[PDB]
């Protein structure tokens, strides 16, 4: 009936081993699972614990279960940016027929990577085609950072986004900006 | 075998109109459920069914209906259309026996209701060349991509290099921007970045174009305003390498 997680925001950085629990109050249990639903999409069967313990290994994944049943932990170990997600706790008054499965409001997950040689700036991009508009990139900054919104009607002004070169083995975070022309320069743009 | 299949994925409507979200299963499973969680929130079942001809509902205040006419399909639908409405719908199912399984997979519906629709817009796309600063400090070389002045917040990017759509060294913003906020029906704006190495992006033969496509109107709908008719389609910028 009552079905609670925590935390219920967190993040944290790769190779990180993080574990987060579950609560409830519900009569009768039978199955206990774990979902991974990502933004804009639909959750994902990780894991369905039974009468059976408080351990059930999925790769890098782990459950536990109550003893009594009262509340579980999902245990993930090295932890990897594809993993920072929202992830739900799901409980069911038994019945493979005549069950009903209570979800937690679930706590969104965030994974950063980790920051070594930093290097922050930003430049000034030109258009392709010939035209007199233009937009400001900051990039190579630690995770730490924090990207202030604009906040200045005219400008734009988008949180950091990170993109990894395999082939170099290499992340990098980055925001971008743009605005109408006028009294625009990348010095002033991306100002705290 | 198969998973679920929803249908639409995207799709713009005008209030007043009949909608008919529908979604199929070939695993058999007789537990059909159907959540919707409005943007910034968690799911909300509002219908469920044990098989055909039963239909259940989870929150009383619903306002659309569904039809399990065939253990295959569980099409839920929506009378009249209501801004109200505007969120996401995800179709579910679950296993038969034993340790219940379920798999939703349904990729989800993503619903827009527009009060009347000629606040419907495509996306203007533009690519800009990396700043030859960043490459000689840097030695690699960064493209972004502008999706502008397009609503419903409905599109796909993709860049595609030399012919091929390409993920690695590429982000883009997991939530669009609104240009004109003060509007809750304000157009939206995107971006996405790009990186390489320098002496690739210095090689005139490489091909850059970044892809984007838009889920607007179907040809069918009305459309009568002074401009060419907002249909799902798909817009396109592209870039080349160049030494300079």
């Amino acid at each position: 009936n009552q079905v609670e997680q925590s935390p219920q925001s967190l993040i944290i950085l790769e190779g990180k081993n993080c574990t987060l629990q579950c609560n409830y109050t519900v009569s009768p249990f039978s199955n206990l699972r774990w979902y991974k639903q990502d933004t804009g999409r639909g959750p994902v069967s990780l894991t369905i614990m039974t009468f059976s313990e408080n351990t059930k290994s999925n790769g890098r994944y782990t459950a536990t279960l109550d003893a009594d049943t009262k509340q579980s932990s999902l245990h993930i170990t090295a932890s990897q940016l594809s993993d920072s997600a929202s992830y739900i706790c799901v409980v069911s008054d038994r019945g493979s027929t005549l069950g009903r499965l209570y979800f937690g409001r679930g706590t969104q997950l965030t994974v950063w990577p980790d920051i070594q040689k930093p290097d922050p700036a930003v430049y000034q991009l030109r258009d392709s085609k010939s035209s007199d508009k233009s937009v400001c990139l900051f990039t190579d900054f630690d995770s730490q950072t924090n990207v202030s919104q604009s906040k200045d009607s005219d400008v734009y002004i988008t949180d950091k986004t990170v993109l990894d070169m395999r082939s170099m083995d290499f992340k990098s975070n980055s925001a971008v900006a743009w605005s109408n022309k006028s009294d625009f320069a990348c010095a002033n743009a991306f100002n705290n | 075998e198969a998973d679920i299949y929803q249908t639409p994925r995207y799709l713009v409507i005008g209030t007043g109109k009949k909608i008919t979200l529908e979604c199929s299963q070939t695993m058999g499973h007789d537990k059909m459920y159907w959540y919707q969680q409005d943007p910034g929130m968690e799911l909300h079942l509002i219908h469920y069914s044990y098989g055909v001809n039963s239909t259940e509902k989870g929150d009383l205040s619903s306002e659309s209906t569904v039809s399990r006419i065939r253990t295959e399909h569980f099409p839920l639908t929506l009378e009249s259309a209501r801004p109200s409405h505007t969120s996401q719908y995800l179709c579910a199912s679950s296993e038969n026996i034993g340790t219940a399984y379920e798999q939703y997979f349904g990729p989800g519906t993503r619903l827009t209701v527009t009060e009347d629709l000629k606040n419907v817009f495509p996306p203007e796309v533009a690519v800009f060349e990396p700043s030859e600063a960043e490459i000689s400090h840097t030695q690699k070389a960064t493209l972004v991509c502008l999706a502008t002045g397009f609503y419903p917040d409905h599109v796909e990017l993709s860049w595609w290099v030399n012919g091929k759509e390409v993920h690695s060294g590429v982000s883009t913003d997991p939530q669009p921007l609104k240009e004109q906020p003060a509007l809750n029906d304000s157009r939206y704006a995107l971006s996405s970045r790009l990186r390489v190495s320098a002496t690739f992006w210095q090689d005139p033969r490489n091909h850059f174009r970044c892809q984007v496509q838009f889920y607007g109107l179907s040809e069918n709908d009305e459309w009568t305003q002074d401009r060419a008719k907002p249909v799902t389609q798909i817009v396109s910028a592209e870039a080349w390498g160049r030494a300079d």
